[PDB]
Parts: C-alpha cells; structure tokens; sequence
C-alpha cells in the first residue's frame, strides 16, 4: 500500500 | 556576517518550509541546519523591538527558551529576498516519516515513548503561546543516539489563541473534520486530532485517512494488530466533535500511556 509524504505551506 | 560564521554543506531538503542545508558553526564545529525562506512566500509576519520578521521566527524564539523537544533557533539573518534561520542539528538524525517507512508499524512500547515526547513538546509550545498547526511524522526528528524527538518546521504555526481559527496551511490529511467541513477549528482540539493521526501512523505504519470523506466519516479501521487500550486512545483523539476529544492531561493520564521509557532507554532498546 502506497505510503507517501503530503505537502504543507 | 552569515557566510563567515557557518560552513555550508549539502542540501538536506526543500519544500513548503523552504530550502534547508546541513551546516557547521565555524567557531565551535556545532552541527547546524541552515534554512532559507523566500520573503515572497511568507504569509504571516510578526515583530520581535518591532523588527518585522517572519512569524516562524517569532514562534521559534518563544519556544527556544531552554532545553526541550523543540528544534532550537540559534540565530537568524535578513537578506534582500529571504530570511536565513540557523537551527541546531541533531546528529545522527532521521525524521519520523522515514523511520516509520523503514521500520513499518512500531512496537507499542516505542510508539508510547515517541508519542509521550511529542506530547511533552506540544505542551511546551502551548505553554509558550505557540500553536504548531503541522504536527506530523515528517516534522519530527529523531536523535538516534539520545532517543530524543524534536519538533521542526513552525512555518505553518500561529500564536496560540482561544478564539476560532479560520485560516490553515498545515497538512490536510492531519487536519480535523471541522476544518474540512467548516474551515473553522480551535487550536488545542485541532492539535489533539493531528496527534491521533500521528499515533495511528506510529502503531499501524501509515496514517488512517487520505481523503476528505474519510477524515469526516468518523470510522477508524485498524490495519495492524493494536492493543485495545491504544485503539481507545486513538479513537478518542479522533472524536468527530472537537469537544469530545481529550485534553493533553487526559491523553497523558490514559492507561496506554503509563510506564513510558526514558529517552536513553528508548535509544538503547530500539535505536542503537
Ligand atoms: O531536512 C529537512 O527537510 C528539514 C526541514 N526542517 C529542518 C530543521 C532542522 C533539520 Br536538522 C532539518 C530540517
């Protein structure tokens, strides 16, 4: 299952 | 001058937080991180002497009093089109996102230690009048030798207040359902929601929700074996109604949180 970072700012 | 005080090394990363380089303070070889923020991207501004600085600088100064689980701002500079922030750099270090990717779901004893230290760090921020607004594994550094966690990237933060927030630039998949639904939230209860997301992340190996419909739906499916006590704490932090969420005191008094490891024990048992 694809784990990913998520952007902020 | 900035160029003579610090030896600049490789880029560590870049993103919404700006560009961050490894560095060394020339005067004593202290490892530092050198963070560059473009002025044109700074939404919220503050004053110190009334010098107009990014809010991030104001928040870092408010929390950088003493020793804590928060990244320490050592110095800062203004340039024509940017600010430069000097942060203390742990070594060796790994951020908690990469740690969980490589390790998978964390044993509950290790999640308890990590989660406890994050709670203590967030309490420290709130005690200092600072709301981080972007608590997530990516914004937590692990000092692998000391077993200490450090909160980073205050660039989405705000002065803590008791009235409603109607702006938000943190990470959407850690944001609470009242933000998704109404573009309104209060600081402490929204922080507790993101902490519930973080704790699920630690004990299951990834966050529970990716889509708005999951955030607001109010169902927490556990994809890993997780103790009944931990599941209860997670589901309590992820209460749909903000007033149904625990306070920081209730989190730290929860049965799942008792008998936490010391930082050095955590390093010796789980990190070295
Ligand atoms: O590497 C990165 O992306 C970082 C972003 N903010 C930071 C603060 C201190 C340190 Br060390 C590293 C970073």
């Amino acid at each position: 299952r694809k784990r990913r970072r998520h952007p902020s700012g | 001058p900035l160029e003579s005080q610090y030896q600049v090394g490789p880029l560590l990363g870049s993103g919404g937080f700006g560009s961050v380089y490894s560095g060394i303070r020339v005067s004593d070889n202290l490892p530092v991180a050198i963070k560059h923020v473009e002025k044109d991207r700074i939404s919220d501004w503050g004053e110190l002497n009334g010098t107009r600085v990014p809010m991030e600088v104001v928040l870092l100064k408010k929390v950088s009093s003493g020793f804590s689980g928060v990244i320490r701002l050592l110095d800062w500079f203004e340039r024509p089109d940017s600010f430069v922030l000097i942060l203390e750099r742990p070594e060796p270090v790994q951020d908690l996102f990469d740690f969980i990717t490589e390790r998978g779901a964390l044993q509950e004893e290790l999640a308890r230690s990590f989660f406890w230290q994050v709670l203590e760090a967030v309490r420290h921020c709130h005690n200092c009048g600072v709301l981080h607004r972007d608590i997530k594994d990516e914004n937590i550094l692990i000092d692998l030798n000391r077993g200490e966690l450090k909160l980073i990237d205050f660039g989405s933060g705000a002065l803590l207040k008791d009235t409603v927030y109607t702006d938000f630039d943190g990470t959407r998949v850690y944001s609470p359902p009242e933000w998704i639904r109404y573009h309104r939230y209060h600081g402490r209860s929204a922080a507790v929601w993101s902490l519930g997301i973080l704790l699920y992340d630690m004990v299951c190996g990834d966050i529970p929700f990716e889509h708005d419909e999951e955030i607001i739906g109010g169902q927490v499916f556990f994809r890993q074996r997780v103790s009944s006590e931990c599941q209860h704490l997670i589901r309590w932090c992820l209460a749909l109604r903000p007033s149904d969420r625990p306070t920081f005191e209730e989190i730290q008094n929860h049965p799942w949180m008792q008998d936490v490891l010391l930082p050095q024990e955590t390093a010796e048992i789980h990190l070295h």
